[PDB]
């Protein structure tokens, strides 16, 4: 199995001892 | 607290819709956590209709939860939030730069100090770039360099700013090897394409979920055993379908999904991103309203209705690359005399 993130993307950073999200992401251009 | 937590996680999707409406083809960076803070810090100020819009607006439900058990339930969460491993480094800040003659209510300074953390640094802000200096300094301290200037603009006749900050450094269990990083194409579109820095791993076991009804790939790389980032990889032209579908049953759903599998290859870009956003509209929008207007009730801060926001501002950064992430924001409520 493959996984490429060539293309737009989410990353959400999560916290499991809060049950929290620190931060939300959209990249649709990383350059 | 799952009441908090559902509240915090509905805010963050709602926030997100309305982040991406401003420019949906964009790139996105921001803490929920840092504006719901902010806001929630606010509301203990708050009064009458302009609190319960506030409580609301934050997805909070007060028949389930009380204004007291929701700022005991951000105290505990604060002080949680703030920790150093070799691994991960967090902080959270909360701090008011308030003009110096102003009269502020003990209840709040000693709430404020007690519950968010925070102490009142005297400003004065008829002094527009000493004042900017003093705010944009704290957050430039409390990001350890990573959010400058915060503040572009500040009137001089401002009364109060109230202000958080979120630092994040973390490296990832299983870290990307820098000889693996080559350029590679990233496609904007189908028709568009530029060359980046893409980081690889190889044969490698993590959490894995493929929804063949959302047409997306999710993944997670964990920092530590409690912090990771879960990637979310729609299929070409699914980008806006699964936005569409974003929601806290549907996060909850793709963690639930997860199960170990042995990937071949993941390429992954090395980026750094920032964007900054006045919420003056999104947050009319959510419904907390009264606080921009002369209506305004923060009489829980000086003992009469005399202040009203006047501007919210978020900024944030997003730092990825082979040995982990950084990531920073900070958020900043100016407050005007009615
Ligand atoms: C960190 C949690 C989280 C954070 C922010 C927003 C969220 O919606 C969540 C979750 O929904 C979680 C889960 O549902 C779990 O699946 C979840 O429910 C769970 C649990 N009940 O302890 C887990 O430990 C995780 N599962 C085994 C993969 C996962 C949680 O990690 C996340």
């Amino acid at each position: 199995t493959i996984v490429r993130f060539n293309r737009p993307f989410l990353m959400i950073i999560v916290d499991h001892f809060t049950w929290s999200i620190f931060f939300m992401s959209k990249v649709t251009n990383p350059k | 607290d799952r009441g908090l937590a559902s509240a915090n996680v509905d805010f963050a999707f709602s926030l997100y819709k309305q982040l991406v409406l401003k420019a949906p083809d964009k790139n996105v960076i921001f803490s929920p956590l840092s504006i719901s803070t902010a806001l929630a810090f606010l509301s203990l100020g708050a009064h009458n209709t302009t609190l319960t819009e506030i409580l609301k607006g934050l997805k909070f439900n007060l028949t389930e939860t009380s204004e007291a058990e929701i700022h005991q339930s951000f105290q505990h969460l604060l002080r949680t939030l703030n920790q150093s491993s070799d691994e991960l480094q967090l902080s959270m800040g909360n701090a008011m730069f308030v003009k110096e003659q102003l009269s502020l209510l003990d209840r709040f300074t000693e709430d404020a100090k007690r519950l968010y953390g925070s102490e009142a640094f005297a400003t004065d802000f008829q002094d527009s770039a000493a004042a900017k200096k003093l705010i944009n300094d704290y957050v430039k301290n409390g990001t350890r360099g990573k959010i400058t200037d915060l503040i572009k603009d500040l009137d001089s006749q401002t009364m109060m700013v109230l202000v958080n900050y979120i630092f994040f450094k973390a490296k990832f269990e299983m870290p990307f090897d820098p000889q693996d990083t080559h350029q590679s194409r990233f496609y904007l579109s189908k028709k568009k394409y530029v060359m980046v820095p893409m980081m690889s791993l190889h044969h490698l076991t993590i959490p894995y979920f493929r929804d063949e009804e959302l047409s997306c790939t999710v993944v997670q790389l964990n920092y530590t055993g409690n912090a990771s980032a879960l990637f979310i990889l729609p299929d070409q032209d699914k980008m806006e379908e699964v936005e569409a579908m974003l929601s806290q049953e549907t996060l909850a759903r793709f963690f639930d999904s997860l199960e170990f599998r042995e990937i071949g290859e993941l390429y992954l870009p090395k980026f750094s991103i920032s964007r900054d956003y006045n919420l003056n509209d999104i947050l009319l929008q959510l419904g907390i309203e009264e606080a921009f207007t002369s209506k305004a009730d923060l009489s829980g801060i000086t003992g009469a209705r005399n202040l009203a926001v006047s501007q919210v501002v978020h900024k944030a950064v997003l730092d990825v690359f082979e040995e982990g992430t950084e990531a920073s924001a900070a958020t900043a409520l100016e407050v005007l005399f009615q």
